[PDB]
């Protein structure tokens, strides 16, 4: 049979041989677990 | 500034005419092609990113065109059924040294597991104590009679070696308080045994389910369970002067557990054919002396024997030896080598009794030797699986034997070889018959 | 809920009143069928001996 | 119907008997189930 | 010759076995699974997390499936705390990190060796074993290097008095102090799990260890033990130290339908609306810790502190599903197959003399769903009470010793003699000896038979829950069910536990959660 | 029944609304007059109420305390402390029977009456989880008092009849209960002992709209003692003299 | 009454175990199978077996399939043996078989026996007890048998000195030599497997070990220990002798896929090319054993054996299948999905008191065919080293007896004290401390937990292989992976052994095979 060597790249198809270099670039961001507790309250002015 | 090998775009691997079935598939078919990078949720840590979306040409055989998932369970909907527990009486006077027939009352839809129950009298011997093992040691022979013929039969040896052999370790402390095994019983106290009877039923014996379709046994047609007891003679020790009060009654019974079913399988039960796969014993010793004409006995440097009487699929042998005189358990390894002939043909390269003992086990379960000598033999990838895994058949053969390399003994042992066999026994029109004698 | 009960029940039936109107099943040889050996310790009798034509 | 002898209104314990010695009229049962609406 | 043989010989059995061959042995087969990846992430813990408190926990929507959950915790190490009515002994002193009046030379404990003295070296504290590497009390000495070592300091922080004679004098406790040997699950009297506010189930710390005696696998139990501990009767009975009388880190599971079975992770994913909590119900820091003094205080010496709990922090064993996976379980409603725990009490005498009762029991049983097993325990001495003092061993399901009767009598097992259930006025089945509960049921149904004394019941053909119903008593059509016990005649006065683990569905649908 | 036990309750369904619940004990003292101090609610640990296993609210018996003492005035917590104390300087042997109004959402006024007939899916269990350290019945401070007798424990339920307008519309009508809940977890002091003010911040942990806040310092081992105690006339056993 | 009740009344919640059923619980079924039969054959090995030898074997085509294989080890019992430095007291000499100044008189030993003496019969060399089968010595006398019997004689070849008085001079040799407990494992230090001089697998004694703690069931790793030499350290450290210093058969499993998953076994009949042969490397002959002196070589009392290997055999199960079966077998192409083990070494000075370390260390990892789960073996310590006195036991993964600090420190254990994986320079799970890997993560997903300190990581959800894939992390497109180890203070220097089982494919086809990656 053929030999795949496959190599470093993320997110790629099994075609794929290798995309990246050292760093593989692309990354995503978490969606800020429990955020729905937090509710950043408006302020308010006071007659004054 | 150079190109980086396999060029600016990362490198691919060609599609040829050698490339086939997944390795094309998983890449047109691949369900995660659509998504722009977004496969994943959010609050985790980077590196469980990283495996998630990093899966190479070598996983088209494992996480491309998916089959299932495994956390997307079903479990399957079952027939209604619900046991009930029913004692069997005997229909005359328990005693020891006879065979007790125990009628069944065929008082539900299907017979499962079956346990026997029997106290010991206080004798009342301050210097008396009870057989090793009463749980095994008082019963000589059990039969279970279904109709005219019998389905199977196992004597206190069996019974002892299935325990070491195919009884998984979580069990077996408990199994040991149940059948008081390992243990000294004295004669002053009087003490419970519940002993379970490792039948073709369901459970305690690496088997599946396997009930007894009871409703189709037409009037005259039932199910006795023969307990043949030996004499107190050989089960209870006494001191010298001492004599045995004797017992003229024995407290014993039959649990058996009863199922009823919703009426569809009930009477389905009842009244269609049903064939079951079960399991028969056979029992073939061979002396480890040999006597001649004038009576005089010389030991045996090699022994063997005969599976002459043995004519059915085998799953596995096992193999013990024991003092010809006395007849009780704790089993003694006497062998150096054996191996196996059918008509004179070698089976396989002679192996030594350490191969048998400590390395074939492995196969099936309980492969340690802490005071078990019980040795094994299998024609099977594993002899505990209900599926008949495999087997040899015996019914066209003329000359099957093991031969056992001995050293020469002074105490004369006998070399005792259980077979396990697979047989049909079918419940039709009434009667219940075997299909293979 | 009633066909559940009525499809089964006369299938039962029918199954019932076959049994409880004949002895047995009315099956012959099909049911009366005693085991067989199948083995080969005797397939081959072996004559005691041939006589010469004559 | 053997099944069915002593069936409340689903598998709850509800002490079936009918301690209110009266008519029990009928509640309306919109099958909304996450939130009613 | 050989299996070539085997091969060509054939007998008639064998058209039922090999004749037109359905599956083979020898072809490896799987199937295959959308890519997903497992991830053990902290949850954080809403109120204070120390003895005796009720703090809850949010299961964050970190993954998509919420699996396994384990709690770990931080116990300190008891062998520096006084227990203040100091009954004797003068509870507890560091001998190494202070009173530096003591000298340490080849690892030997002296009294103010004055390097300029004679031969005579001075007066032995500890003597150490360079091979054995434990200390010694009272070592025969007739030279400086100690020779004959007896008396083990079980104990190292023992105490010394002085100003007695012409040197202070040394000794060893008598008084153990240690954990209760199921430190691990004592410490939580119950944990309950709840989904949008709805409970779904709730464990007991005297569950735990049930169901490990009833339904764990061999070759695990000294790993779980280790985890949590469990220290088998015959040692911990014995009186042993340092092993058993330590803090350190403890692995508690919390094993729930939906963290031991990957179809039952919860699918929090399809849960936007209705997240789930764990309920905590902590032990007091003056219990699990099976003292042989009365304790009272039980606080450090170095301040006082009275036995905090130093770290407490739950891990979820979250999944990560692919894309096509979570697309179908946000659009799908599911029903998911689960098991819930309930359980009842009832306080029997047991005939003590007295006409306080008899050996005739009826415990009336009030359980709400399709039912596995009955599982019966016994918690008589003062194993169900607050003391230390033969006091506060939960998990100690037996006969107490009682030698208090003309004959001294203890312990023997068989707690109960017989048991019938009865099911609307009518017996379920003839009655079974205490032994058909204690050791046929589990020798059928369970992966186990149990070691301390637990009798069940199954209304399954077999059963270790096995991720699939296999029968099951739906006790929502008993309008009266009573459990009659036959009770031993040599029984201390506590209370019986029966417990039912049961059947329920979980509906999810539209980012809310709850049980039928 | 007994002390330290755990019973339940399943309300049966007789009525249309049912509002208040008054729980009963029938106690027996073991000692002289102010050796007990409010030993019907001490006894009364706690009170669960779910309605068809969902749990709507929790009372504790330092709950009550501290809502007797916050909300209960000078006629309705002295009839109050009748129910469920002696005040009448009893004698060792005094056998009473104790009342113990409940204080859930529905049961302070017939507004929020709750709807059984509308809850023929659902039953209303309560748990009731009764105390073994019960002062002047089975233990004086710490020891424990021989021969001390269990309760006779009964639960009482109001229950409404409806005309048959109403019961018609409460039965067939969807209804909207604006309702009360407790919130509780427990907690350590941070007291000082000497030559400081020491202080502490303990983070809270509710979550609807609430009306109010309240608080306590409790001697665990003396239930409803919330000062110190000193010896100033009943500020300790034996207060004002040499014992 | 009775089930009945039980049965009829199922009840509304039941209807979703019970309402329109699937399948029934009591209509036992198996399915047929293709006929097939086992045979035990021998293999031979191609070169010296015998320490620090490398021989292989070729698997014959013997029959369609090749299974579990067996090595057969035969090894001399080695108390026979001489320590060549003679630490002290002649190691060993034979008293029974040579030297007719020794006479044996009801199985009692005694020194040159005149039938025409006195009734003070001899002096005395061995006491025999009838009862006990055990000898005894300096037992005390006074009628013709001893009266007296004590100081259990367990080497039977002790050292005498002879003609020096009236009475020769009896000793116990006080040098308990024995063969590392781990006898059945240390005696090879790896064996590849290879199909047409590939490789494809390569097991490690430490690997078989582990392996064998971390994946065996009760009642089968009894027996694993008494077939494969080994003994659990709780009686091996105390000081057994005659008990396990034994020569005899010994049984030692390869426990390649190939040879555990039946659907695995190698397909001999479509290999017509490639062989399938094994390369074992054997120790060396100062190895293996253990001693409380400084040996240096072990020979035989009689001659000059070096303590050689007695024999060596390899057996293996081959597989027969009836013709339907083997025609397939050779006309259809096959793709396995097999596992196969993958490691790197590497030494440390592992946070020694010495001032070459500190406690963060991170190892680089160097994997790639998806892996099911690391492992970590730690081995640090003078257990590391080749030599006899409290050496080469290799198979204590713990922290050694090494009384070198302030403190006396010995064992204690906890080797890690936190551990965290790194993938492309960022956390794969948050760090957890050591325990959590030694008692959790095996106790979840495996089916045993070892006890004994090794570390484990899944990338599965709760298998051992299992014979079917739960998961895995794909090393191929890693950019870098670190292994961070947060150490104790009380380490010796040493190894980290790291293994990472992983999945690849075997492509067996017109006779060839090959992995595929």
């Amino acid at each position: 049979t053929e030999q795949l060597r496959v190599g470093p790249g993320l997110g790629v198809g099994p075609e794929v041989a290798a995309t990246g270099g050292f760093h593989q670039f692309y990354r995503q961001l978490p969606l800020n677990i429990n955020e729905y507790k937090l509710t950043q309250l408006p302020g308010r002015l006071v007659p004054g | 500034v150079y190109t980086p090998p396999g060029g600016h775009t990362g490198g691919k691997f060609t599609q040829d005419i050698y490339t086939t079935d997944l390795l094309i598939a998983a890449k047109d078919e691949k369900a995660d092609k659509i998504p722009l990078d977004k496969r994943m949720d959010g609050t985790f840590s980077e590196g469980t990113f990283v495996q998630l979306l990093s899966r190479g040409p070598q996983d088209v055989y494992l996480t491309y065109n998916p089959q299932i998932s495994l956390f997307k369970r079903k479990y399957k909907r079952y027939t209604n059924f619900a046991i009930e527990n029913f004692e069997e009486r005997f229909s005359t006077v328990v005693k020891f040294g006879t065979r007790n027939i125990c009628q069944l009352s065929k008082n539900g839809d299907l017979i499962g597991n079956m346990c026997f129950r029997v106290t010991l009298p206080n004798l009342g011997i301050p210097g008396g104590t009870w057989a090793p093992t009463m749980g095994y040691n008082i019963f000589s022979t059990i039969r279970m009679r279904i109709g005219d013929t019998i389905v199977q039969s196992h004597d206190r040896v069996w019974y002892d070696i299935d325990d070491k052999m195919f009884c998984d370790s979580t069990k077996i402390q408990g199994l040991d308080e149940l059948i008081k095994r390992n243990v000294t019983l004295t004669t002053d106290q009087e003490w419970e045994l519940i002993i379970p009877l490792k039948f073709f039923c369901c459970k305690r014996n690496t088997g599946k389910q396997q009930f007894l379709p009871i409703l189709n046994m037409d009037t005259n047609i039932n199910v006795y369970l023969e307990f043949n007891l030996l004499p107190l003679n050989s089960l209870v020790t006494l001191p010298t002067g001492s004599i045995l009060p004797d017992i003229q009654s024995i407290d014993a019974s039959v649990w058996v557990d009863y199922i009823f079913l919703d009426d569809t399988e009930k009477f389905r039960f009842a009244q269609d054919p049903c064939v079951y796969l079960i399991e028969q014993t056979a029992s073939m010793d061979s002396l480890s002396y040999a006597t001649t004409t004038s009576g005089q006995t010389y030991n045996k440097t090699d022994v063997y024997v005969d599976m002459k009487e043995l004519n059915k699929p085998v799953k596995y042998v096992e193999i013990i030896a024991y003092e010809q005189g006395s007849t009780s358990f704790d089993y003694v390894d006497i062998i150096e080598s054996a191996t196996f002939y059918l008509n004179s043909d070698e089976q396989f390269k002679t192996r030594a009794g350490e191969y048998f003992s400590l390395v074939q086990p492995y196969q099936h379960f309980k492969r340690s030797d802490p005071t078990s000598n019980i040795s094994t033999f299998s024609f099977a990838l594993d002899a505990g699986s209900f599926q008949p895994n495999g087997y040899l058949n015996f019914a066209p053969y003329v000359r099957t034997r093991f031969a056992f390399k001995i050293q020469p003994q002074t105490t004369p042992h006998v070399i005792r070889l259980f077979a396990v066999c697979l047989n049909w026994v079918k419940f039709e029109s009434g009667l219940v018959k075997l299909l293979f004698n | 809920e009633c066909l559940k009960q009525i499809l089964p029940g006369v299938r039962a039936y029918a199954l019932y009143v076959r049994d409880a109107s004949l002895p047995f099943s009315g099956g012959g040889e099909e049911a009366f069928k005693r085991p067989e050996l199948a083995t080969l310790k005797g397939s081959k009798v072996l004559s005691g001996f041939l006589p010469l034509d004559r | 119907a053997t099944q069915w002898i002593g069936v409340n209104t689903q598998g709850s314990s509800l002490k079936n008997a009918n301690y209110d010695l009266r008519a029990d009229p009928i509640i309306p049962k919109a099958d909304v189930g996450p939130w009613m609406m | 010759p050989g299996a070539i043989s085997q091969l060509v010989s054939y007998g008639a059995q064998d058209v039922y076995l090999t004749g037109n061959p359905q599956i083979t042995f020898f072809k490896a087969v799987y199937r295959r699974y959308t890519n997903f990846a497992m991830e053990s992430i902290q949850q954080t813990f809403d109120g204070t997390t120390d003895f005796g408190k009720f703090p809850t926990v949010t299961i964050s929507r970190n993954g998509d499936l919420a699996g396994p959950i384990w709690i770990e915790v931080n116990l300190p190490s008891l062998l520096g705390y006084n227990i203040t009515p100091t009954p004797a002994e003068g509870n507890t002193s560091n001998i190494a990190a202070i009173s530096t009046v003591f000298k340490d030379d080849y690892n030997n404990y002296w009294w103010t060796y004055n390097p300029g003295t004679t031969p005579q070296y001075s007066n032995l504290i500890a003597a150490f074993s360079n091979v054995d590497y434990k200390y010694y009390a009272n070592a025969v000495t007739s030279t400086y290097p100690p020779t004959a070592l007896s008396n083990v300091v079980y104990s190292w922080p023992y105490m010394i008095t002085g100003n007695t004679g012409t040197r202070s004098t040394v000794a060893i406790p008598t008084a153990n102090l240690r954990y209760v040997n199921g430190i691990g699950l004592a410490l939580f009297n119950s944990i309950e799990l709840e989904l949008g506010g709805q409970r779904i189930d709730k464990h007991y710390s005297e569950w735990w260890d049930i169901w490990t005696e009833l339904t764990e696998t061999a070759e695990k139990i000294q790993g779980y033990n280790t985890m949590v501990g469990r220290y088998d009767p015959a040692v911990y009975n014995a009186g042993w130290n340092i092993s058993q009388a330590q803090g350190g880190t403890y692995y508690v599971p919390l094993k729930f339908c939906y963290n031991r079975n990957p179809g039952l992770y919860m699918p929090l994913v399809a849960l936007s609306y209705h997240q789930m909590k764990l309920n905590f119900n902590i032990n007091n820091y003056l219990n699990c810790v099976k003292c042989n003094y009365p304790v009272t205080a039980l606080t450090s010496k170095n301040g006082a502190n009275p036995l905090s709990i130093t770290n407490m922090k739950l891990y979820t064993d979250f999944v990560f599903l692919d894309a096509p996976e979570r697309i179908r379980m946000s659009e799908i409603q599911h029903e998911y197959l689960v098991t819930q725990l309930q359980w009842q009490g009832s306080e029997p005498v047991t005939a003590p003399g007295d006409p306080n009762g008899s050996t005739n029991r009826k415990i009336t049983l009030n359980f709400n769903h399709p039912v596995r097993e009955l599982v019966f325990v016994y918690q008589a001495a003062s194993n169900y009470d607050v003391d230390a003092v033969t006091g506060n061993n939960i998990f100690d399901y037996e006969i107490p010793a009682n030698p208090t009767a003309t004959p001294p009598y203890a312990g023997g097992g068989e707690v109960f003699t017989e048991v019938k259930l009865i099911i609307n006025g009518s017996d379920r089945f003839s009655g079974r000896p205490g032994a058909y509960f204690r050791l046929v049921q589990p020798y059928e149904h369970h992966v186990r038979v149990p070691s301390k004394s637990v009798y069940v019941y199954s209304f399954a053909l077999e059963d270790a829950d096995s991720r699939q119903p296999n029968g099951s008593a739906n006790f929502t059509r008993y309008d009266s069910v009573q459990l009659q016990l036959t009770l031993n005649e040599n029984l201390a006065s506590g209370r019986v536990q029966i417990y039912a683990p049961n059947f329920n569905i979980l509906r999810i649908a539209a980012g809310m959660g709850g049980l039928a | 029944v007994g002390f330290g036990n755990k019973v339940s309750t399943q309300i049966s369904r007789n009525g249309d609304l049912i509002t208040d619940i008054v729980v009963e004990f029938v106690l027996t003292k073991g000692g002289n007059g102010g050796t007990t101090y409010y030993p019907a609610e001490e006894l009364l640990q706690d009170v669960e109420l779910e309605i068809g296993g969902q749990r709507i609210d929790k009372h504790y018996n330092d709950w009550f305390r501290t809502y007797d003492a916050l909300f209960r005035m000078n006629d309705d917590r002295y009839n109050y402390r009748r129910m469920t104390d002696w005040v009448n300087n009893e004698l060792v042997g005094a056998q009473k029977r104790f009342y113990v109004p409940l204080i859930f959402f529905f049961n302070q006024t017939p507004g929020l009456a709750l709807p059984l007939i509308a809850l023929q899916y659902h039953e209303v269990k309560l748990y009731f989880t009764l105390a073994s350290q019960v002062q002047g019945v089975n233990y004086n401070g710490s020891s424990a008092i021989a021969g001390a007798a269990q309760p006779t424990m009964s639960v009482w339920v109001d229950y409404i009849f409806l005309d048959t307008q109403e019961r018609t519309r409460f039965a067939q009508l969807p209804h909207e209960y604006l309702i009360e809940q407790l919130q509780f977890t427990g907690s350590e002091t941070a007291t000082p002992s000497a030559t400081t003010q020491a202080s502490q911040n303990i983070r809270l942990n509710f979550n609807h709209p609430t009306k109010y806040l309240a608080w306590n310092f409790n001697n665990p081992t003396n239930y409803g003692q919330y000062t110190a105690l000193a010896n100033i006339p009943g500020a300790c056993s034996g207060a004002g003299t040499a014992a």
